[PDB]
């Protein structure tokens, strides 16, 4: 679920 | 009420392009070091990254570190928690004063959103209680700086952008690795806990109402400060702290915190169509140090 | 994930910053822009009260040049001559600015949207977004000495525009300045006289980026059912305090990528048009013209113009 | 109304 950018 | 940031001038000049192989993002260029999220040595997006061995597998030549397009030499390279901490060659003659600081809950500071090393927004922001901040962030975001400037003029840095979280939340890391509210840098499910209401900023909005001749919504009723805070309990809020620091505009109002306080939970019930300074709604985002600024210049 | 978040930002102050002096008449203390060997500030700071109606051509006339002090970071630097365009002041200065910035002049019209450098004895304190009202007005954050504090705008290839200098604080709270060749937006007068603006009208074109950027973010529940066409709209919008909407194609791009046409955004304007009640829209209370569709697309696809 | 900044 999280995202690095 | 005006969201604003504080200038980002000195904060631009440490802002360097940060790339590895074909990946990039922000760094800052503090003396000879530049710091960057180290999971721009990621060989992947879609999955767990092992850093350890992305590290020991990690290639100095690969680095390109640029400011306004001029090319810095890497030097060394050291992994710090999440990030990495680039030594170059060259050292940042527009290194402003400034100190390392993590951040509390309830802190307001600025984020400098950067993309390929060139700085194309700034913001005022809080740090909330689950420790993630809303701000407004795209593809090549990381290591765009948060920071706040103090009256001496030192330059407190102490965000660097890394993750969004599932729920749209964003999260950072301070500038020694560490990522605020123990979130991983990882695209794994991680959920953050409920965001509360900081009530403090509350409090310092509705003295705000009050200075600017806003007085509709003040309540007759009073509610002491523990009464208040197991309100809080069952309504998205926090605990109020602590009644002593309000004590110098309570006099402008003749207004009791305590009569700050009940009014929180008449108005948290529905404003009836009306507003406050413009919103239709209960407002955190403004600090009291914000507030004594805007309305006083201190 | 779902989203990026819609935040008001302003461009990044530095290049301004470098261009922003502490410009003093006797006693008299506010802010320059210094571009070339010229620095550019607000006429009245020459006028002998702020505080009752003044006499320019006479405060010109008896203007002399050792009152003047000009300085950069506490650097002082030397006055060569003053002339007077509108209600600035052009001061020539004997040192040229070397961190000139690739620069024009421009003036703003209603619907615009630039950033204030607020700044206080030369220095600046603060920076934020501002959209140009529809009455030529603004809704900023000042207090005393803000004046001369610059408007801008940064294009893609990096040409500063600057369109605005702080004069004015109205009765109603809201805020006017000049551009840079001295022309009051709206037509207001550099004196502390009663002056009336316009009713604000709401930007519809950027209520409906605004609408778009909170379905791209998951904020569906306003979502009206309804369609409403762009003449029938503008019907409402002229009796409800909205602006009309121009021209339901440049919206092409969210409209495709949402699926949710702008007539269906137009009616749900109307049905938002009350308020929110209880519920809410990306933080916001009621609806939010402060977001062009420019803002909105750069923050969602990062893209201008 | 109105007051010079």
């Amino acid at each position: 679920x999280a995202v690095l950018x | 009420l005006k969201k604003m940031a504080q200038p980002s001038g000195c904060v631009e000049r440490c802002v360097v392009r940060v790339c590895y192989g074909s990946t990039v993002l922000n760094g800052v260029w503090l003396g000879d070091t530049v710091t960057c999220p180290r999971h721009v040595i990621a060989p992947s997006t879609t999955v767990l990254i092992d850093y350890d061995h992305a590290y020991s597998t990690m290639r100095l030549h690969n680095f390109s570190v640029s400011h306004n397009g001029v090319f810095l030499g890497v030097v060394g390279v050291t992994m710090h928690g999440s990030v990495l901490r680039i030594k170059v060659s060259q050292s940042n003659v527009h290194t402003p004063k400034h100190v390392f600081k993590t951040l509390k809950p309830g802190d307001s500071f600025n984020i400098l959103a950067c993309y390929e090393g060139i700085a194309s927004g700034v913001f005022g922001v809080n740090l909330r209680t689950n420790f993630t901040i809303k701000g407004s962030f795209i593809n090549g975001a990381c290591g765009s700086p948060g920071y706040n400037v103090r009256n001496d003029g030192t330059v407190e840095f102490c965000y660097l952008h890394q993750i969004e979280l599932g729920s749209g939340a964003h999260v950072g890391s301070d500038f020694t690795g560490s990522v605020y509210g123990n979130f991983d840098d990882q695209p794994s499910l991680q959920v953050e806990s409920a965001n509360l209401m900081l009530s403090d900023n509350v409090v310092a909005f509705l003295y705000a109402a009050l200075l600017n001749g806003c007085r509709w919504w003040l309540c007759s009723t009073r509610v002491n400060v523990d009464g208040f805070n197991e309100w809080a309990m069952a309504n998205g809020y926090t605990s109020v702290s602590s009644v002593e620091c309000y004590s110098i505009l309570a006099a402008k109002t003749g207004v009791s915190v305590e009569q700050l306080l009940a009014s929180i939970q008449h108005l948290h019930e529905g404003f009836g169509g009306k507003n406050i300074l413009g919103y239709s709604s209960l407002c955190d985002e403004f600090t009291l140090a914000e507030v004594v600024k805007q309305m006083y210049g201190v």
